[PDB]
């Protein structure tokens, strides 16, 4: 945030909240990383 | 790598510690741990 503290996983202890804005996180190691025009995060219902 | 060649990153430290955590791979984070000496944990604890 602007104060310089973490938004996700508030402190430097106890990381990985297992909720990104209330929705689960799948760490799929085959998506692109942060490039110029990358799509590094994909949100959606992949069940459908 | 951290950034500046002398110590942690000047602008935003603790960014070099968190990408270290996420550089290791998912299957090894089940039981992994940091390894530092006393005075390095001091430099980590001084991060504000």
């Amino acid at each position: 945030d602007a104060d310089g503290r973490f938004l996700w996983a508030d402190s430097l202890a106890a990381g990985e909240p297992a909720r990104l804005m209330g929705y689960p996180v799948l760490i799929a190691e085959d998506m692109p990383d942060i490039a110029a025009n990358a799509y590094a995060i994909a949100f959606g219902d992949f069940g459908n | 790598a951290t950034g500046a060649a002398g110590d942690f990153a000047a602008v935003n430290a603790s960014d070099a510690v968190v990408d270290l955590v996420y550089a290791l791979g998912a299957e090894y984070r089940a039981n992994a741990s940091f390894v530092m000496n006393s005075k390095t944990a001091g430099a980590v604890r001084k991060m504000k």
